[PDB]
C-alpha cells in the first residue's frame, strides 16, 4: 500500500509565525492528497483538498502546494486557534492512508513544575489500599521526568501517569503522578518522596513526607 | 445541509459484535462512498473500509479482514459497520465520512461525522470512591496551597469533578483517566491562596451518573 511519512510529529511555534508540515508519499499519488484538521474535541475538518485547494470559508492563511513526492500545508501566519492536530491524506489508490500525524503547540516562557506530594487519606487506609499522589503542575516544556523513592530507594511498580493537554489560557502542562500500594507494604516504609527532572533546573524538584511523622 | 449522523457510544463485551451506524441526509445517497475510519486513544487517524450504496461495491484495509463487514440500507439513508470479535484494542472513536463516486476534487473526504466512541470492557459498573488529598503538613509554601481529590475504581467514564460546587474553577487540573486494572482512577487538583486553606473547607463534588453516584468530599487538614 502507499505509505505517508508526515513530519515533523510534533512541532512547537508562536502566534503569527508561519510553519509547514510535510507528507512525503512512497509512490507517485497525483494531486490526490488532502489535508485535516482535528480539534480536541475530536472534530475533523478538510482544509485542503486535491493538494492546493482551499475549503469553502476555509482562512487564507492555509496553503497546500508539492514539490517531488513532498506534499506540504503552509500556514503563514499562526493564529492561537491553529494549535492542534493535522493529518493529510492520499486517495489516489485504495487502500487510503494517512500520514501519522503532526501535533502543533504553543511556545511560551520556560516554567518549572509545581510539585506536591499527598499522602494516602485514612478512608483509604481502612479500604486496604494506599495511593500516593504527587502533582506536578504548570510547567513549560512537556518533557518531565517522574521519579518515585521509598526510604531512600527507586520504585517503579505501581506508578500511573496522566497528562493534561497544553493549557488553553497559559500554555503549560500539568501532570498527576499516583503510586498505588497494599495498606501492609506503604506501612513497611517510611519516607516517600516524588522527584521531578525538566529544563528549567539543572537538578530536581524534591516532594517528600514521612508517615511516622504524624 | 449535507449531513452524516453517527450512532452513539457503544460498551461492549470482549468478543461481542456491534453494528454502528452513519446517518445520511442532503445528497444523493448513492452518489457517494461511505468511508469508515479508526481513531485509537492518543493514535492517528487509519482507514478501514468503504462501501458504495446501494451496490455490492465495498472495499476495506487488509488488516480489518474477518473484523468489519460493511453494509448500507438506501431506503433510510443509512450505512452500517459492523465489527465482531471486540477485544481490548477496538477500543476507539470511529468516524464516517463520504467519497464521490466521480469526478469531482472537492467531494472527497469532504463532510466528517463526529465519531461514535466503542468501549471494549469486561467490567460491571461500579461507582468511585472519593478521596480527600491534604498536605501531609509541609512548608505549605509560602503563598499558595495545592489541594486535591482521588476518584478512584469507577466504571464506566465518565465521572465531574467539581471544587465548591464550580464557584471554584480558577486554580484547577482535572486529569485524565487512567485504567488502573479494569477500572478508572482520576484525580483532580485545585491551587488556592494560603490565606484561604484551613481558614475555611474546600470540598470537591464528584459525580458519577452511569452509578447514581454524587458526592462532597471536604478536604480537611491533617494536623498529623
Amino acid at each position: 500500500d502507499i505509505q505517508m511519512t508526515q513530519s515533523p510529529s510534533s512541532l512547537s511555534a508562536s502566534l503569527g509565525e508561519r510553519v509547514s508540515l510535510t507528507c512525503r508519499a512512497s509512490q507517485d499519488i497525483g494531486s490526490s492528497l488532502n489535508w485535516l484538521q482535528q480539534e480536541p474535541d475530536g472534530t475533523i475538518k478538510r482544509l485542503i483538498y486535491a493538494t492546493s485547494s482551499l475549503d469553502s470559508g476555509v482562512p487564507k492563511r492555509f496553503s497546500g502546494s508539492r514539490s517531488g513526492s513532498d506534499y506540504s500545508l503552509t500556514i503563514s501566519r499562526l493564529e492561537s486557534e491553529d494549535f492542534v492536530d493535522y493529518y493529510c491524506l492520499q486517495y489516489a489508490t485504495s487502500p487510503y492512508t494517512f500520514g501519522g500525524g503532526t501535533k502543533l503547540e504553543i511556545k511560551r516562557a520556560d516554567a518549572a513544575p509545581t510539585v506536591s506530594i499527598f499522602p494516602p487519606s485514612s478512608e483509604q487506609l481502612t479500604s486496604g489500599g494506599a495511593s500516593v499522589v504527587c502533582f506536578l503542575n504548570n510547567f513549560y516544556p512537556k518533557d518531565i521526568n517522574v521519579k518515585w523513592k521509598i526510604d531512600g530507594s527507586e520504585r517503579q511498580n505501581g506508578v500511573l501517569n496522566s497528562w493534561t493537554d497544553q493549557d488553553s489560557k497559559d500554555s503549560t502542562y500539568s501532570m498527576s503522578s499516583t503510586l498505588t500500594l497494599t495498606k501492609d507494604e506503604y506501612e513497611r516504609h517510611n519516607s516517600y518522596t516524588c522527584e521531578a527532572t525538566h529544563k528549567t533546573s539543572t537538578s530536581p524538584i524534591v516532594k517528600s513526607f514521612n508517615r511516622n511523622e504524624c | 445541509q449535507v449531513q452524516l449522523q453517527q450512532s452513539g457510544a457503544e460498551l461492549m463485551k470482549p468478543g461481542a459484535s456491534v453494528k454502528l451506524s452513519c446517518k445520511a441526509a442532503g445528497y444523493t445517497f448513492t452518489a457517494y462512498w461511505i468511508e469508515w475510519i479508526r481513531q485509537r486513544p492518543g493514535h492517528g487517524l487509519e482507514w478501514i473500509g468503504e462501501i458504495l450504496p446501494g451496490s455490492s461495491s465495498t472495499n476495506c484495509n487488509e488488516m480489518f479482514k474477518g473484523k468489519a463487514t460493511f453494509t448500507a440500507d438506501t431506503s433510510s439513508n443509512s450505512a452500517y459497520m459492523q465489527l465482531s470479535s471486540l477485544t481490548t484494542e477496538d477500543s476507539a472513536i470511529y468516524y464516517c465520512t463520504r467519497d464521490f463516486s466521480g469526478d469531482r476534487s472537492n467531494l472527497y473526504f469532504d463532510v466528517w461525522g463526529t465519531g461514535t466512541t466503542v468501549t471494549v470492557s469486561s467490567a460491571k459498573t461500579t461507582p468511585p470512591s472519593v478521596y480527600p488529598l491534604a498536605p501531609g503538613s509541609a512548608a505549605q509554601t509560602n503563598s499558595m496551597v495545592t489541594l486535591g481529590c482521588l476518584v478512584k475504581g469507577y466504571f464506566p467514564e465518565p465521572v465531574t469533578v467539581t471544587w465548591n460546587s464550580g464557584s471554584l474553577s480558577s486554580g484547577v487540573h482535572t486529569f485524565p483517566a487512567v485504567l488502573q486494572s479494569d477500572l478508572y482512577t482520576l484525580s483532580s487538583s485545585v491551587t488556592v491562596p494560603s490565606s484561604t486553606w484551613p481558614s475555611e473547607t474546600v470540598t470537591c463534588n464528584v459525580a458519577h451518573p452511569a452509578s447514581s453516584t454524587k458526592v462532597d468530599k471536604k478536604i480537611v487538614p491533617r494536623d498529623c
